[PDB]
């Protein structure tokens, strides 16, 4: 197979221009074909060859003579917002590498600790939730119960429309019998130059 | 006070040139547009048939416009031909340029092969009008289209191969498909075309700056006659003619067969007989066995006859092209095949000009009232073999796109292969056996009558 | 125009073998390569591709895990997906142009290779007493298996996060940011009859 590689999964562009680029593994001979994807709805095609369009709008242009290419978005508006795909059609085995465009914002994250509700200690169980609600980048979370924890599984959504941030749900799951280790801390870690720390005990 | 040998010499190198982008595009335009500028076959199709339509409409129109020009400083026929040339060696060259469109390339193309058309038309319809303004000597004209004749066939031979050994010397990487599913590039091939291109459009020039300078017209101003598309009476008159139109019309289906191969040979040579990097070695045979053709043809049509002559030398490439699609694509066959296919070629299109002045004579007898029916006839021929050479390349390559031709590809499928079968083996056989059954209803039956007809000749 | 109809998603039950329909309509069937893909939560993969009147071609992974048939008496090519476990991805259908090797068409259809069938529990998780500006709410949805619908009354403000799996059952999690706390419920639909709504109270 070759190895078609789109570098960046994620983009930042806001209404200036997008220059998406795919490195294939091989000499592909110009035959690259752009693929937009929205959340929700099949591949569309784009572009086929150097730069042939398929009933699109202008703003997508694309270039690349041999095993560089790149697919410009000068126009980029609410819409072309949404998830690409580059394909080779040179040999017979079929490949594509992801990427996705997203808008730019400021800072500022948040963390909110949640401790594990009566009806879910009736039925044995103890969740503990630390919602992050409002974010711009790449953020991590730490569990703390007194020692570092590695049973937490996490959750993401997209981009919000109005907001234009990310948000991010930590749920961490306990039994009853280990319900004692003290107390539980939620720590954040933004691009804000110092860990959030939420606790309860 | 009659031409010179240099001044003969020089007309007849000035249609060269022409010959050379004829040969150029009517064999490699087809995989340029399908496998170099990675057009669909259905632009490519399109593409192929208005460029040959369109010019073959133009011909008459520039025929007229020319007919009524006026005389100049320089000549009747040399302001066209020198105020044509720069444009058309520029629409020449950007016919074999790809360019960087994000979409319709099919216009650009579209645009250059019909502009050509009609830029060479206005190079090569003066230059056909000046035999009769080089000398008033029919010798003299007949000397000078002889010396024309010559120059034209060794053009066909060069077109071949200046065209065929500069885009085959740089290949370019294929593209694998799901049926092939168990350093040269692209664009170097494209740069060996725009190499081509610019060394046929150096020809062009120095040959157009040779037809300028070694070619005077005279200033004759004592004779007058029609013009194309202004009267369409003698056309009904030729189509009369029994003989005219049963050789006008073998002339034309064998013409469409050849010009078919001609088209469709390129693709049958890279795909079914597996030659994607010596076709053109192929093609160059092909053209030095039809060079070399034509003086065997001109000493059988004296030896045996014309009869026998244009039976057996246009159905001899009928095994030949049964045997290329019913051998497994073997080399040795392919060569002794195009030899046989290029001595054809030189029947194909010599003996019909030896069977013409037995015609000539057989209307002289018939009509003794004769002007312009020999131009008017080679008009309508002309319009036709191109015209329907247009929808036979279009039809062609409109198969090729239904069938599902990959581009490039390396192995096209069972569909695509068949139909290269057919379009090098059913059709042009077809074509040919409707020709040669055209030329069974001959009442002329060669010189047998003609003599007789010659001495109508002697008789007025 | 032409466009390609899928069949509904669909659950098979750990190794069952689960058949995936696309019916054509608007080109002939048997001209052109109908094909087969793989989008998983990562990138799309190429399972096969099926000429209607003619050969199979897949890929060396999916040899044996893959079987593409083509109905041609209906304009109909299908996808059997033999052994499953990690299969759970979106299968499209898209037929390919017949000179390129490109896409022009696509299609679309759900495959979600799990066992089970449960009704979520619903739990209001609130804050632990402490106040600054506006307060955080929260209502945790465990253990499901079909896709849920969260609500609240009117307002925007909620962040309804996307559900993960564990074990075999599915979490989510929703989140409000409210000023003014009188009175807040959360509300879940569900495929099944689990319309619960439950109210947040305080500590
Ligand atoms: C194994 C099979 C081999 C197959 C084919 C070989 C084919 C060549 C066919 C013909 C050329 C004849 C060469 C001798 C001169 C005869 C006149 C002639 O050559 O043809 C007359 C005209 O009627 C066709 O004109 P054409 O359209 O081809 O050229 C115009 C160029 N352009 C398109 C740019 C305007
Ligand atoms: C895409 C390219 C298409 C082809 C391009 C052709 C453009 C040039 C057209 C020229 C064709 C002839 O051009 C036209 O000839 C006639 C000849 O009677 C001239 O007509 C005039 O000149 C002659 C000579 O004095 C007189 O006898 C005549 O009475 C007078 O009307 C016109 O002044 C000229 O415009
Ligand atoms: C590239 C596409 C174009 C291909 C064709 C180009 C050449 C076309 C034929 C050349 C004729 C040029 O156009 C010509 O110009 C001169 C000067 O205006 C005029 O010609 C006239 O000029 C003088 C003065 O009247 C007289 O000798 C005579 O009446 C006539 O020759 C006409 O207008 C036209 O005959
Ligand atoms: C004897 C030979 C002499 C030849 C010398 C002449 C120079 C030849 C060099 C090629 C120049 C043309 O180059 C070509 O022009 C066209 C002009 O529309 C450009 O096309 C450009 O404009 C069109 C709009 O019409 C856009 O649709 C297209 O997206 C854009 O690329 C091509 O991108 C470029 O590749
Ligand atoms: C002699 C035949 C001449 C044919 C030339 C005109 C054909 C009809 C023109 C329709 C072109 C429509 O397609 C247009 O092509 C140009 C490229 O040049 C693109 O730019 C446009 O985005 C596209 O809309
Ligand atoms: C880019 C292309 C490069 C081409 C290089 C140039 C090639 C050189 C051309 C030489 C061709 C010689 O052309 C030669 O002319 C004489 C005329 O005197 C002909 O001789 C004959 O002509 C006619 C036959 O129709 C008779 O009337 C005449 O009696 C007889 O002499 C020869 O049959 C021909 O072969
Ligand atoms: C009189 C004026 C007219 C002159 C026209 C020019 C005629 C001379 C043409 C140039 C000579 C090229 O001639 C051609 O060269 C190539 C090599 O590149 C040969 O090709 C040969 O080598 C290749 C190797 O790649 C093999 O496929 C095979 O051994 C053989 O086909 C052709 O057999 C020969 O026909
Ligand atoms: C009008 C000019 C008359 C010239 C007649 C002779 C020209 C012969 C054309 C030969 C083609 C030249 O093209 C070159 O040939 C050599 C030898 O094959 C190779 O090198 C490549 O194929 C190519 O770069
Ligand atoms: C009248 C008789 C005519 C005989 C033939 C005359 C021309 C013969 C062609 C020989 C030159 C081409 O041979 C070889 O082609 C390739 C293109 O594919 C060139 O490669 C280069 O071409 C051009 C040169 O500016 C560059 O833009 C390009 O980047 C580069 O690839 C080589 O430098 C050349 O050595
Ligand atoms: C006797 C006189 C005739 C001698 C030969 C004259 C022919 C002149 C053609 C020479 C070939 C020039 O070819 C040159 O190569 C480079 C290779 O990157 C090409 O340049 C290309 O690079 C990339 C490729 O995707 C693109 O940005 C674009 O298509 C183009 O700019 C051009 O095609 C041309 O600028
Ligand atoms: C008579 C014998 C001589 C024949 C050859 C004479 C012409 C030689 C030129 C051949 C190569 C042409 O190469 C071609 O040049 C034009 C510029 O003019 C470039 O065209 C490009 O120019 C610039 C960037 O450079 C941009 O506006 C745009 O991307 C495009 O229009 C092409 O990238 C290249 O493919
Ligand atoms: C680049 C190649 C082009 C080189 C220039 C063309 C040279 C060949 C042209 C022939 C020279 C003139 O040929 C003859 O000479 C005498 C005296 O001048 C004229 O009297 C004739 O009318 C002319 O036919
Ligand atoms: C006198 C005028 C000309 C008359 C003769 C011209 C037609 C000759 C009839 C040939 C039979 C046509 O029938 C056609 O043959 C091809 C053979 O590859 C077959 O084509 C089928 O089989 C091949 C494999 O063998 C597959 O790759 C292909 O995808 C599939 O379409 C079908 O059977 C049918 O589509
Ligand atoms: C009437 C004209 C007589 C011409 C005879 C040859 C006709 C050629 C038409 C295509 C026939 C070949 O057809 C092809 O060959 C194999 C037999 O090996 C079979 C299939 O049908 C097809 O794939
Ligand atoms: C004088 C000429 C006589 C005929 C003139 C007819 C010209 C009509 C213009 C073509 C418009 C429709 O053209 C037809 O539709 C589809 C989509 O619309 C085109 O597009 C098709 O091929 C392209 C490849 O380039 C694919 O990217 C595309 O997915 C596919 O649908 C084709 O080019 C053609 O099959
Ligand atoms: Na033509």
């Amino acid at each position: 197979a070759l190895d078609i590689n789109s570098p960046e999964a994620e983009k930042n562009a806001k209404g200036a221009r997008a220059r998406i680029t795919c490195n294939a593994g091989n000499q592909v001979g110009s035959a690259v074909a752009w693929f937009n994807q929205r959340p929700g709805d099949p591949a569309s095609l784009l572009t086929y060859w150097a730069a042939t369009e398929k009933g699109v709008a202008g703003k997508q242009s694309a270039q690349g003579a041999s095993t560089k290419f790149s697919m410009s978005s000068a126009g980029p508006e609410a819409p072309s917002l949404s998830s690409y795909w580059c394909l080779l059609f040179e040999k017979g085995a079929f490949s594509f590498g992801g990427s996705k465009l997203n808008p730019r914002e400021g800072a500022g994250p948040q963390a909110s600790i949640l401790p594990p509700s009566a009806d879910l200690n009736t039925s044995g169980g103890a969740a503990v939730v630390c919602f992050l609600p409002n974010w711009y980048g790449n953020i991590t979370v730490q569990w703390k119960t007194e020692a570092p924890q590695s049973q937490a599984n996490m959750s993401w959504p997209g981009q919000a429309g109005a907001n234009a941030a990310y948000a991010m749900a930590a749920v961490l799951a306990i039994t009853k019998g280990d319900y004692g280790p003290g107390s539980f801390t939620c720590n954040a870690s933004n691009r804000g130059t110092g860990p959030f720390a939420m606790s309860l005990n | 006070s009659r031409l010179s040998v240099c001044s003969k010499l020089c007309y007849a190198i000035g249609g060269a040139p022409y010959q050379i982008t004829g040969c150029a595009i009517g064999f490699f335009l087809q995989i340029y547009l399908l496998d170099v500028a990675l057009l669909d076959p259905f632009y490519a199709s399109i593409i192929l048939f208005v460029g040959r339509a369109w010019d073959a409409v133009t011909d008459p129109t520039v025929g007229f416009l020319v007919s009524r020009t006026p005389w100049t400083r320089f000549g009747r026929m040399m302001p066209w031909i020198v105020l044509s040339t720069p444009f058309a060696v520029l629409c020449y060259f950007l016919i074999w340029y790809v360019p960087s469109v994000d979409q319709g390339k099919v216009v650009w193309y579209l645009i250059f092969y019909c502009c050509f058309q009609t830029l060479q038309t206005c190079f090569h319809v003066p230059y056909s009008a000046l035999t009769m303004f080089i000398s008033t000597e029919q010798k003299e004209r007949d000397s000078a289209t002889a010396y024309r004749m010559t120059v034209e066939v060794l053009g066909t031979l060069i077109g071949t191969a200046i065209q065929g050994q500069i885009v085959g010397m740089a290949n370019a990487p294929c593209i694998s498909t799901e049926i092939d599913l168990q350093h040269v590039s692209l664009q170097d091939l494209r740069n060996a075309y725009m190499i081509a291109s610019g060394v046929i459009c150096a020809i062009y020039v120095v040959c157009a700056v040779v037809l300028f300078l070694g070619v005077k017209e005279q200033k004759d101003t004592c004779r007058v006659r029609t013009e194309p598309m202004s009267f369409f009476q003698g056309i009904c008159m030729v189509m009369g003619h029994g003989p005219y139109a049963k050789l006008v019309m073998g002339f034309l289906f064998t013409s469409l067969a050849f010009m078919l191969l001609e088209g469709n040979f390129a693709l049958f040579c890279i795909y079914n007989l597996g030659f994607r990097n010596d076709f053109q070695n192929v093609l160059l045979v092909i053209m030095l066995s039809a060079t070399l053709a034509i003086p065997f043809w001109q000493w059988f049509l004296t030896k045996f006859g014309k009869k026998t002559a244009v039976y057996i030398g246009t159905t001899s490439v009928v095994p030949f092209l049964i045997s290329v699609v019913l051998v497994p694509s073997s080399l040795a066959v392919t060569y002794i095949a195009s030899f046989a296919a290029g001595v054809s070629v030189a029947a194909a299109f010599l003996l019909p000009w030896s069977m013409l002045p037995d015609v000539v004579d057989d209307f002289k007898v018939q009509n003794p009232e004769s002007q312009g029916h020999e131009a008017i006839f080679y008009s309508f021929y002309v319009f036709f073999t191109k015209f329907a050479s247009g929808v036979s390349l279009g039809v062609s390559t409109l198969s090729l796109d239904f069938a599902g031709y990959v581009t490039r590809g390396c192995t096209q499928p069972g569909e695509v292969k068949l139909t290269l079968k057919i379009l090098v083996s059913a059709a042009p056989i077809v074509l040919i056996i409707i020709g040669l059954l055209i030329f069974i209803s001959y009442p002329i039956n060669e010189e047998k009558r003609q003599g007789n007809r010659k001495l109508l000749n002697e008789q007025r | 125009a032409s466009k390609l109809e899928l069949s509904g998603p669909a659950e098979p039950r750990g190794s069952k073998s689960a058949q995936i329909t696309c019916k054509a309509k608007g080109f002939p069937e048997a001209r052109f390569w109908v094909f087969w893909l793989f989008q998983r939560a990562a990138a799309l993969d190429w399972p096969a591709a099926n000429f209607s009147g003619g050969p199979v071609q897949f890929e060396s992974r999916f040899q044996g895990n893959a079987s593409l048939k083509g109905s041609q008496a209906q304009a109909n090519a299908e996808l059997n997906i033999g052994a499953l476990g990690s299969s759970t991805a979106t299968y499209r259908c898209g037929w390919k142009l017949a000179n390129g090797g490109f896409f022009p068409s696509w299609g679309g259809a759900n495959v979600n290779g799990a066992a089970g069938a449960k009704a979520p529990a619903v739990y209001p998780v609130e804050i632990s007493g402490a106040g600054t500006g506006s307060v955080t709410l929260g209502c945790l949805v465990k253990g499901y298996n079909a896709k849920p619908n969260l609500t609240w009354p009117g307002a925007s403000g909620a962040l309804t996060f996307p559900s993960e799996l564990n074990g075999a059952l599915w979490n989510l999690a929703s989140a409000v940011t409210g000023s003014g706390f009188p009175s807040a419920t959360c509300a879940v639909g569900f495929g099944a009859a689990t319309d619960v709504d439950k109210k947040v109270a305080a500590a």
